[PDB]
């Protein structure tokens, strides 16, 4: 099976 | 090098309980130690932690479809990476290797110390107990306690002080998750 | 609970040094070679049981160095507090002369996680065969780290791990030498 990343999301620039 | 340092660090957590039945997913974002925000799938919404973080709370919050992502991740992405390493992790058994050796709490003084080595096992859960003559010694007994190698594997030293006299017998016993009997170890003064 | 699987990474300025890894109730999983932008199995079995795309973990360093960019503005450049590692140093198992063993030295709670660790026999440094784990979380958010050294224990040989750290005045060295 695959590993899921959690994609991190950018901050309120 | 006294250049100051900044660190950005960012994690997100699968907590699971009776296997997969009950998941919690927390994501959490920490700058120089300090967590500022987080998505804690109990709530189903970003929190401020700190108020810097507030901003990206507010901000990531009025994204729903970031929002369903995260709500989502207890299923897509907790409950997969389970099942993905199940096999050579939530099923990863290694038996302990176990060995009694004397040693001594004053290097001027007699053997004092009986030492059961329990080494090279997984996962980390351990109990060791010491007996004299088939009963339980609860006194003078002192651990290295739970030590982790850093490598899947774990061990533990754990003593006995103890004065031996000739035809003593001390038993050295192990429990652990790979074993449904205890494993023993004797020594004899 | 039952068990934690936990996703963990980072981004450091100045050093511009980036991690991305898995960990399985305090061990890793995998991590992902920023230079090679390879997944690392931490046991060598695990790459045959499993995969992971590269690629998400690399995704999620750049987010992190412009999460980084933004943070450092809006604390207003407050360096991190540096934080002193502890050291041990231990066998994998009872030492017994002329059988082959392996050091181990763990550094912990500390941070940034940057370290300078070097292993020395009888105070001259070695590299033979040895090895490290990269940086591993903590649940207080400092970190860990392991670094590894197969050797034969003899009785003219001692050994110390020594690790350098921007919150230690000193390197620190931890000993080991044969238990008489
Ligand atoms: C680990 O060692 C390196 C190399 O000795 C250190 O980096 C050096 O820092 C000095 C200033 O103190 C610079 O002049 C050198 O150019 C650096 N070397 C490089 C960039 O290769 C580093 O500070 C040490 N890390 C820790 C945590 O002590
Ligand atoms: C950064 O500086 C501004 C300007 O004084 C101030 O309003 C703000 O509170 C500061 N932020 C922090 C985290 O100290």
């Amino acid at each position: 099976g695959v590993y899921a990343t959690r994609s991190s999301a950018v901050r309120l620039r | 090098d006294t250049r100051p340092r900044f660190l950005e660090y960012s994690t997100s957590e699968c907590h699971f309980f009776n296997g997969t039945e009950r998941v919690r997913f927390l994501e959490r974002y920490f700058h120089n130690q300090e967590e500022n925000v987080r998505f804690d799938s109990d709530v189903g919404e970003y929190r401020a932690v700190t108020e810097l973080g507030r901003p990206d709370a507010e901000y990531w919050n009025s994204q729903k479809d970031l929002l369903e992502q995260r709500r989502a991740a207890v299923d897509t992405y907790c409950r997969h990476n389970y099942g993905v390493g199940e096999s050579f992790t939530v099923q990863r058994r290694v038996h302990p290797k176990v060995t009694v050796y004397p040693s001594k709490t004053q290097p001027l003084q007699h053997h004092n110390l009986l030492v059961c080595s329990v080494s090279g096992f997984y996962p980390g859960s351990i109990e060791v107990r010491w007996f004299r003559n088939g009963q339980e010694e609860k006194t003078g007994v002192v651990s290295t306690g739970l030590i982790h190698n850093g490598d899947w594997t774990f061990q533990t030293l754990v003593m006995l002080e103890t004065v031996p006299r000739s035809g003593e017998v001390y038993t050295c016993q192990v429990e652990h998750p790979s074993v449904t009997s205890p494993l023993t170890v004797e020594w004899r003064a | 609970e039952e068990h934690v699987i936990i996703q963990a990474e980072f981004y450091l300025n100045p050093d511009q040094s980036g991690e991305f890894m898995f960990d399985f109730d305090g061990d890793e999983i995998f991590h992902v070679d920023m230079a090679k932008k390879e997944t690392v199995w931490r046991l060598e079995e695990f790459g045959r049981f499993a995969s992971f795309e590269a690629q998400g973990a690399l995704a999620n360093i750049a987010v992190d160095k412009a999460n980084l960019e933004i943070m450092t503005k809006r604390s207003n450049y407050t360096p991190i507090t540096n934080v002193p590692p502890e050291v041990t140093v231990l066998t994998n198992s009872p030492v017994e002369l002329r059988e082959p063993n392996v050091l181990i030295c763990f550094i912990d709670k500390f941070t940034p996680p940057v370290v300078n660790v070097t292993w020395l026999r009888n105070g001259k440094p070695v590299t033979t065969g040895v090895s490290e784990t990269v940086f591993l979380p903590r649940e207080d958010h400092l970190f860990r780290k392991f670094h590894y050294l197969p050797f034969l224990p003899s009785t003219e040989d001692v050994y110390d791990c020594r690790v350098e750290h921007w919150g230690l005045d000193e390197p620190l060295l931890k000993h080991w030498e044969f238990d008489t």
